[PDB]
RNA sequence: UCUAAGGGUCGGGUACGAUCAACUUAGAACUGGUACGGACAAGGGGAAUCUGACUGUCUAAUUAAAACAUAGCAUUGCGAUGGUCAGAAAGUGAUGUUGACGCAAU
RNA sequence: GCUUGUGACGGCCCGUGAAAAUCCACAGGAAGGAAUAGUUUUCAUGCCAGGUCGUACUGAUAACCGCAGCAGGUCUCCAAG
RNA sequence: GAUGGGGAAGCUCCGUUUCAAAGGCCUGAUUUUAUGCAGGCCACCAUCGAAAGGGAAUCCGGUUAAGAUUCCGGAACCUGGAUAUGGAUUCUUCACGGUAACGUAACUGAAUGUGGAGACGUCGGCGCGAGCCCUGGGAGGAGUUAUCUUUUCUUCUUAAC
């Protein structure tokens, strides 16, 4: 398909967030006045849930499962499109163009997507999306 | 006209006895010894002098903040970015093809 | 402006050592200094780098091979024989 | 009478090897579990020149099956093995150039190098730039394999003895005339103190069995007995024939 | 070793605990191409670095000089 | 004492101009007790015979050679429980970080 | 221009032209750590301390070796019109 | 070149990681107390050997009858050690920003692994730096001036950091 659409998972492949996984939430398939290139607005996972085990109890579990999210505008030539896919309805509104520009907007955004991603991790939905790609 | 002398006792032209001439506020020439040059650290992966990373003699790296010794992204101060791009892709694909060869030979074991 | 009738690179050696010895050397120098086709990336950018070691300008691959040539005729016919023999043991 | 030159070499003084620049000793992996039950993968991470050797070496790295870490062996590079290539070593390994297999596992006519005399001896035969050994056949009960060495000699060894598929790179190094004294000089400058050579016939009697005389000459037969003694053995020792080898050679 | 320009950031230095001495230097210098004027360098000797604040303006100078800590041991010229 | 040739930098809608700075080379006059690489600096050439191919080496202190070495050519030994060599011996040693496109010996 | 330093290149090899201390970085994530207040000294500033032996001069037609203040020998840097 | 060793009548010879039960660190366990054991590693197995190889970090002025990168003056820097104050970070706990190459005053990180640096021939032309050499103007001091020369000589410099 025009396979870069609403809920594709993808691996960022340059710049800090390199090797981390994202979700496409909005695709500007052709240009910006700025961003003179096809580019997606993604919400990704910056600091994954660490592994958890039976030895992990109570709070240490709560601790291990914390997630540091991130959101990014990124050229298509920096995502590997993945065969996998995760739903992005909880934060359609959260990740806007207007969400970038002015930092506080981005912080609240990530706040949601942080609560959004952690809900999703318990009751292991998209289990793959919650495990560091190793390289 | 004006000439000049070594400053350490060693009289010979060895690498560690590079000299360099210089005019002082006295208005006279004097030698000054010049430490052997830094060489740029190299991507231990492709081998290129790796970018964003300041270049010193090795002990002098302990005298400098970490932002002179990395670039942000994973395998920062260590490999050459384009090298990491490769890492990322190859890792992904191979881990995937891994799964495809599983369920293909998993099918075979049941189809024979 | 064709520069010498025949001694080619062997000109450096002047009159010394005697024709035959120089003939022989010209053959194998012309072999080693020559630039070769890279099997891996397709560009002719394989020059030699010490006896037996053939590496590639761009794409930086190094292949072990003949002392003055990339592929020695011997190894070639080996390659084929290992082909042939391997064939047998999967079919 | 003086001690002659070939005797002086044994005490190893100026005569020892010129070893500083050498990459390491080349050897096959140690003969561990993996290599004699399955196979184990490596990668040639670099092929590289060994000083005073005529064939390139191949650094090939493997995992420690027992510890988390890399262990890097030093191989002699066969021809056409290349950087980044995958290298397979083991009983149950595959038959391509570059890999290393017990001679039991290769059909007759295989061509292999750096082959062990005994198993786990980490390579002994056909190691010089150019050479190889050829399998001429196996005998399964009391398991052996027969090979023809570079010498032409047939010899039979244990079929568990490992070999590496192909011939050794740098073939034909000896085709190019050395041309001037210097090349020979620099050749040996990285081998040993074996050059240049004075003819015994140019020496005095203290110096040699060939020494002296008012014309230069050997004076007696220069074929010397096997049972000769140190200081006697100069010339053609044990020679069973002598003179221009008329006729085709090649082991019948 | 260090030169300074934020005229407040300097003021803070002049009271920075370890600062016992200071020195004020005055230099005749020229302007653009024609006339001359009066450069004045404010030098606070820190324990590890010697800071010097050039005030180009003669007016800014005088008023700055009075503000100098009334405990600070300043060497004039 | 003249002459010609060989360069640099700027602004030109989307042909030229202006100046700055270099010894090279060739040509042309004039001129002298015909001298002028004016000191310094700086290869004699040619025709052959003998002999070693060459460059390189040695008798410090009577021999530098045609003698030694050399590349090149040819012969020998050896697959490691080995060849050649060292040691009084040895759980000793050189070649050997070596393997016949090798090492050893003429 | 001269001398020296350095760079991007090119030529050469049957010659492809040390080692180790030492310093840094990365992968890893064991652990540890906040809202009534935590974590942080690879940011800045601030405090103390750095022992032992050698340091003169000659380095040569007189300071060294040649019986000697011997026309010999004896490693090297700087270099004007 | 000592050591477990092996030879040797013996002075000694061999061997140097070699047929060896070869060792020490990080902190926890102590709140009888100073340091026993609890983990978990690390098996690298002496040492001597460079005043030209490697290598933490200093400069300029001044000063002596004779010392100076060593004294004096001024200004630095490195290493070990202590440590607080400011800043940064955190209610989304372990920084943001840039599509990206990457940015930064900071922006936790044990074992273990891995990478870089230390670290490397020789010649050739090209390119660039420094010091030197040449030179115009001006500001000085000097020399020649029968005659001629807006002249001949000279000063005009800037360290580490
Ligand atoms: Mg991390
Ligand atoms: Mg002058
Ligand atoms: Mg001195
Ligand atoms: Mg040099
Ligand atoms: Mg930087
Ligand atoms: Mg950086
Ligand atoms: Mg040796
Ligand atoms: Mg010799
Ligand atoms: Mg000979
Ligand atoms: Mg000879
Ligand atoms: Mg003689
Ligand atoms: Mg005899
Ligand atoms: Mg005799
Ligand atoms: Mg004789
Ligand atoms: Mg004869
Ligand atoms: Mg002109
Ligand atoms: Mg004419
Ligand atoms: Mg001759
Ligand atoms: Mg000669
Ligand atoms: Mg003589
Ligand atoms: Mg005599
Ligand atoms: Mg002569
Ligand atoms: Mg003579
Ligand atoms: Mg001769
Ligand atoms: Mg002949
Ligand atoms: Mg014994
Ligand atoms: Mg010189
Ligand atoms: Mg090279
Ligand atoms: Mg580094
Ligand atoms: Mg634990
Ligand atoms: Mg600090
Ligand atoms: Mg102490
Ligand atoms: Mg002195
Ligand atoms: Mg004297
Ligand atoms: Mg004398
Ligand atoms: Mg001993
Ligand atoms: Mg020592
Ligand atoms: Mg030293
Ligand atoms: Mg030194
Ligand atoms: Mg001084
Ligand atoms: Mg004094
Ligand atoms: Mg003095
Ligand atoms: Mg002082
Ligand atoms: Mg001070
Ligand atoms: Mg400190
Ligand atoms: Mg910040
Ligand atoms: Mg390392
Ligand atoms: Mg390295
Ligand atoms: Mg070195
Ligand atoms: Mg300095
Ligand atoms: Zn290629």
């Amino acid at each position: 398909a025009k396979f870069l659409k609403a809920g594709k998972v993808a691996v960022v492949v340059r710049g800090r967030y390199a090797g981390k996984k994202v979700v496409i939430v909005k695709p500007h398939d052709e240009g910006s006045k700025s961003h003179p290139f096809g580019h997606a607005l993604v919400a990704g996972i910056e600091r994954y849930p660490l592994k958890v085990t039976k030895k992990h109890g109570a709070k240490k579990v709560a601790k291990r499962t914390k997630i540091k999210p991130f959101i990014k505008v990124v050229n298509y030539n920096h995502l590997l499109p993945t065969r996998y896919t995760l739903d992005v309805e909880a934060f359609k509104s959260v990740v806007s163009t207007e969400t970038f520009e002015q930092p506080s907007q981005r912080e609240e955004a990530k706040k949601v997507v942080k609560k959004a991603f952690e809900e999703r991790h318990q009751a292991g939905k998209n289990q793959w999306f919650f495990s560091k790609l190793r390289f | 006209a004006q000439r000049v002398t070594f400053r350490r006792r060693n009289p010979y032209n060895t690498r560690s006895n590079k000299i360099k001439v210089v005019k002082t506020p006295g208005g006279i020439l004097r030698a000054q010894h010049v430490k052997k040059l830094a060489t740029r650290p190299k991507c231990g992966d492709c081998g290129s002098a790796l970018q964003g990373i300041s270049t010193l003699r090795p002990r002098q790296y302990a005298t400098v903040s970490k932002t002179h010794k990395t670039v942000s992204r994973a395998y920062g101060g260590s490999r050459c970015a384009n090298c990491v791009k490769e890492r990322i892709i190859r890792a992904f694909l191979i881990e995937e093809q891994k799964i495809v060869k599983k369920v293909v030979k998993e099918q075979t074991e049941a189809a024979k | 402006a064709k520069r010498t009738k025949k001694v080619g690179i062997t000109g450096k050696y002047g009159v010394r050592y005697g024709s035959s010895l120089r003939r022989q050397v010209k053959k194998l120098e012309i072999q080693q200094h020559a630039r070769y086709d890279c099997s891996f990336c397709g560009k002719k950018t394989v020059k030699r780098g010490a006896a037996g070691i053939w590496t590639c300008s761009c794409c930086k691959k190094t292949v072990a091979g003949g002392a003055y040539t990339v592929s020695t005729a011997a190894a070639a016919t080996v390659r084929s024989t290992i082909r042939r023999l391997r064939e047998m043991v999967e079919a | 009478g003086r001690v002659i030159r070939n005797q002086r070499k044994g005490a190893g003084s100026i005569f020892t090897s010129h070893t500083r620049l050498r990459q390491g000793a080349a050897k096959l992996r140690t003969l561990d579990y993996a290599e004699r039950h399955g196979y184990i993968r490596g990668i040639v991470k670099q092929i590289v020149h060994d000083s005073g050797r005529g064939a390139p070496l191949a650094k090939v790295v493997f995992r420690d099956p027992y510890k988390y870490r890399l262990r890097e062996e030093i191989f002699i590079a066969n021809e056409g093995v290349h950087t980044g290539q995958f290298i397979y070593a083991g009983k149950k390994a595959s038959l391509n150039v570059g890999n290393v297999l017990p001679l039991g596992s290769v059909p007759e006519g295989t061509i292999v190098s750096n082959v062990e005399e005994k198993p786990g001896d980490r390579g002994a035969l056909a190691r010089a730039s150019g050479n190889y050994v050829i399998i001429i056949g196996h005998n399964p009960d009391e398991n052996k394999t027969r090979v023809r060495l570079p010498s032409g000699a047939k010899k039979v060894i244990s079929s568990d003895a490992r070999g590496v598929i192909g011939v050794i790179a740098g073939g034909g190094r000896v085709d190019k005339p050395l041309l001037k004294a210097g090349r020979a000089f620099h050749k040996y400058r990285l081998k040993r103190n074996s050059w240049p050579k004075t003819r015994g016939v140019a020496m005095n009697p203290v110096d040699h069995p060939h020494g002296g005389g008012n014309h230069q000459h050997i004076g007696k037969a220069s074929t010397i007995s096997r049972g000769a003694v140190s200081g006697q053995k100069a010339g053609l020792i044990a020679a069973r024939r002598t003179g221009l080898l008329r006729g085709s050679q090649k082991t019948q | 070793a260090r030169e300074i320009t934020d005229i407040k950031q300097f003021l803070e230095l002049t009271r920075r605990a370890d600062v016992k001495t200071a020195t004020v230097k005055i230099n005749k210098k020229l302007n653009k191409a024609g006339k001359p004027f009066r450069q004045t360098k404010f030098k606070v000797r820190g324990s590890s670095s010697l800071y010097t604040l050039v005030i180009n303006d003669a007016g800014k100078a005088k008023k700055l000089i009075q503000s100098l800590p009334p405990t600070l041991k300043v060497n004039r010229l």
